[PDB]
């Protein structure tokens, strides 16, 4: 019937809008596991220039001794 | 007619001619834009005996009438023709006086300039209207999406017209009309249906095809393919009741119809698939918002009922476009009555009366007024 | 007429599991941005300590020289 | 063919292509770079049945093909096309065989370096030319006028490059290419032709504008002022016979067509006109010259031949630049086979086959001598 | 607000501003100097119609606008655009009223000295900042590192200028400025992007081809035999994914753009590279100190987000200059921020109060009263 037409229609259009605000979360999702990995990209690289600190300022250390 | 002096909302549609009132949900008047004239001479007396006949009436007499199209891809035949029917639609139909209430009109993109000048001269002096607004269907179907950013695709039934808005501007650059339309449509099934061995010149079955196109036409996923399968295809044929009663089959022709406006090679096209022309609209613009516009496609028109178009469309501007964002379409149920609910839109807000296209400027600086009124 | 019947349960079904889809990827997508912001904690922290070890490292390879 | 062993002399110019023999004071085989290929599929036999049109035969088979640009604003489709189309120059054109000529080729401002390294490393692959040299066109114009100061505008139909050359020295860091082009022009004239009340999309249509462009447009010595004298303009406005036998009228739209480039905001451009881009140019450089550059500004390409860039540029220069020294352009007659005339010219001294791009270079280093070779 | 009255600091650096107020340790309103007008004229209604953007703002709405830059390389366009700008950033973005804060700001080197009478002069009239400090931004950086001895090199985006400071002395005799920039790198990169097939002129792909500069370039070591191993260099060779999701890939570009800046001549500049002008800058002062200069340089600006700087800095001062001491460069993270951090500092001290340029004083001498109150 017509109202049957309608009804499938609101149905059906408002389960691939759940489904579509699904994806667009996945999305901000999938940019916030990027933002973590460019995060932890530089603690790594931090962590690398702490540890070159440490052994460079105990190179000098007994240089200056 | 409502005690207040709300404004009138038409949209002249390339097809369909939808009026009403503003402030309505949707259109009270809708009919199609075909005019029906008397076939023979008169001779009888005590009926009948009326030239122009307009809407449901012609359609139940278009057998015995010509039925011809005063609008055709834009083209204007007899500025007369317009004045019957709406004429028609004001007092017949909508049961207003346009005397008492400002009109909002709707008009096909990239419509002549000189068009606009004499259907306006003549509406004014014709009509009695107090004031004027008109304005391009693609920033209506825009408001009616809600949306200031997307690429619409306007299928009407003389022309298609791809043009993009981003955050609201109109990119006339960037816009394109496309030849193919329903009559195109309706002209190759009815070369596949000679083919298949019913062979009709008469707009009555023009009628019944596109009837057939709204009811039982597929966008085929894969063409030749399904062809080759639809060889035979018992089940996946199928049928229609003709209102005679005779039982007419079509099986492959159903994806075969609409498939045209995709491969336009099939009756000669210079132009490629409008998927093209949509890829070539985005790519005419800076590259950064391209992205945004494949997001953010919209289609309308009447004939998008029709199942397919989005699938199509989707698969293959992923296939000409890399697939790293995600492409999606948006259609609302019953987008052909959109463009009639923006213009209601238009009169919703207290602006809109700011630049009424009044009586007293036209009669100052002519027509010529509208060059600087509404662009 | 029954198949409809079969439509109504398999549409209802369908549009609760987009739903429920939906309400899982946001709960991630919060997940997500609460573990990039303690990565950003734990950055910023050692970020403070690399300033002031730049600092006596320069000062350091100054009095050596 | 000469019996002497003389250099092929061959001007690519993004729009046409015009090749000859050296020595001689015009090419002998110019034709548009458009390229028909079947509209559709065989089934017909006795005649044609041929994938490839160019030249004149194409022209006369516009309406049967699908007409493609190989090249568009110097960016390259399918090198293929210029294999078949170089072909038909040697052979069925030119009716000379590149084995025992050398070729002295020309190219569009600042073309891609990899553009360059594929179409010589495809070139000496497939043909067997003894040497080689390729040339910018800005140079070439340069020697036609054969003046060693001054700023060269070429006017291809992809793009627009300004070049300032100071005593015979490039200046690249001066030296801009802007998207308008006779593509643009044709464009802007299909959209307003379209208000006019006559839309078409194929090429057929875009030869006859751009035809209507080469015989009647203006350039507006004042813009808006002109629209408003051409508001009726019995005698101003102009008229066009076209092929069919419809007469077809045109008003403002004569000189409001070029005015495009001059003022880019009217379809969307964030640059100014070109007259603002030569403006730029000249001052990025040393200032004490730039005077030189006011009187010594050259202008080169197929569009030239139209009325009125000379007295606008002029004009709107003084009104940048301080008036004191007099600003005067210098434009011969048939300009756009000056190009060519100039690689007659680079053949006439004996010193040019000392840098002549053998083979055994090309053999020994592949493409990449190029390199080093050409600069 | 802060319930103390507290002083404004802002950074209007050549190419970013970023303002806040005195005693923070980071700016809080921050955003590049570009500057945004609508392309287009009015003709629609409910929405946006608004002059200018800044800001955010108009980074979203690059497309639309034609982006423009009130600065560049300290030459001033147009004062209502910083007047606009200012007002953007102290009541939209900091929410601050400067009636009741002091403003320090710091200007680029040689930031001309009519240019601060006018600035201040506008400044004092439009604006009711009760107190004024302006400083050079050279100061500063040193403030930022805080050691009176140093060569700071600024690299704004309009020019970049060394400037030797012993001891927290001043040496202007050896101070210069070079027109080398991010202007500059994004122009050299456009062409070079030209030659790879890719040809833009507007903003938007100049600030994409900008962000790639701060992502994937490199600092060549040695250059030609970098470009010699980079010919195939699969592994060296470097991608870029463009919003719009294209790949695009870059080779040795990544560290052929910035070594203009270190080979001048490219794109002719007489001028040699920037450790050059270091170097000389050095000479010009007496020998003794030379020394500490050379282990004691500082580099400040944005760009210094790039890698490579440091160690060309040094292998190439160790060429040009005798290798005994050891000459070691000292650039804390995130300095773009460090002049505002020394605006800061400024303020932190209870002497900063005893220089402020009151309205009184303003008033009495005008504008002239800076060429006494400043230096
Ligand atoms: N209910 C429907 N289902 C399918 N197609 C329809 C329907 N109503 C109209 N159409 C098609 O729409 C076409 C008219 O398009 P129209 O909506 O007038 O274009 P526009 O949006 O430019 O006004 C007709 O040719 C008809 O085939
Ligand atoms: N006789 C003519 N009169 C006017 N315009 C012409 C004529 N011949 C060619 N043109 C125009 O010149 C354009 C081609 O430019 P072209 O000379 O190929 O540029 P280039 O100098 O870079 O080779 C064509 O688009 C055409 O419109
Ligand atoms: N995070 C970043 N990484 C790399 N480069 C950057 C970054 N932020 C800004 N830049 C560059 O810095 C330039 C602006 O320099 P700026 O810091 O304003 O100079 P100044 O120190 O004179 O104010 C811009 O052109 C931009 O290319
Ligand atoms: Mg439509
Ligand atoms: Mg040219
Ligand atoms: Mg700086």
């Amino acid at each position: 019937m017509d109202a049957i037409k309608k009804k499938m229609q609101m149905l059906k259009l408002d389960k691939e809008n759940a489904l579509d605000r699904a994806e667009q979360a996945e999305a901000d999702k999938k940019a916030a596991e990027d933002r973590s990995k460019q995060l932890e990209d530089e603690l790594v690289s931090l962590q690398k220039k702490l540890k070159g600190t440490e052994d460079e300022l105990d190179k000098y250390s007994e240089a200056l001794k | 007619d409502e005690d207040e002096t709300t404004a009138l909302v038409c949209d002249n549609g390339s097809g369909l001619v939808k009026a009403g009132f503003a402030g309505d949900d949707a259109p009270r008047a809708v009919f199609p834009s075909i005019v029906g004239r008397p076939r023979h001479q008169g001779v009888m007396v005590g009926m009948g005996q009326k030239d122009s006949y307009v809407g449901d009436e012609a359609q139940s007499k278009r057998g015995i009438l010509t039925l011809k199209y005063p609008i055709e891809h834009g083209i204007i035949t007899n500025w007369d023709d317009m004045e019957k029917i709406w004429h028609h639609t004001f007092y017949n139909e909508l049961r207003v006086a346009p005397e008492e209430h400002p009109t909002l009109l709707t008009e096909a993109p990239l419509n002549p300039k000189a068009n606009r000048e004499k259907m306006t001269q003549i509406m004014f002096e014709t009509f009695n209207v107090p004031a004027m607004y008109v304005a391009i269907q693609a920033v209506l179907s825009l408001y009616a999406s809600g949306r200031t950013t997307g690429i619409v695709l306007d299928s009407g039934d003389g022309v298609t017209h791809n043009v993009p808005i981003y955050e609201g501007y109109a990119l006339p650059h960037a816009i394109m009309r496309l030849d193919l339309a329903g009559r195109d449509l309706t002209d190759y099934l009815m070369k596949i249906l000679t083919e298949r061995g019913y062979s009709f010149v008469t707009t009555a079955e023009r009628e019944i095809v596109r009837d057939i196109k709204e009811k039982l036409c597929y966008v085929a996923l894969d063409f030749e393919n399904e062809m080759a399968t639809a060889a035979s295809s018992s089940s996946l044929e199928k049928s229609y009741e003709l209102p005679d009663g005779q039982v007419i089959t079509i099986g492959n022709e159903r994806f075969r119809c609409p498939e045209t406006l995709f491969q336009p090679s099939f009756i000669g096209m210079e132009s490629a698939g409008i998927h093209e022309t949509t890829y070539n609209s985005i790519m005419k613009c800076d590259i950064d918002i391209r992205k945004d516009l494949y997001a953010n496609n919209v289609m309308s028109g009447g004939t998008t009922m029709y199942p397919g178009i989005a699938d199509r469309m989707q698969k293959e501007i992923t296939a000409l476009a890399p697939s790293t964002m995600k492409i999606k379409i948006i259609a609302p149920p019953e987008r052909k009555y959109s463009v009639w609910i923006g213009g209601s839109i238009l009169a919703s807000l207290s602006t809109f009366q700011q630049m009424w296209i009044t009586k007293q400027e036209y009669d100052e600086a002519g027509p010529s007024i509208v060059h600087r009124k509404c662009f």
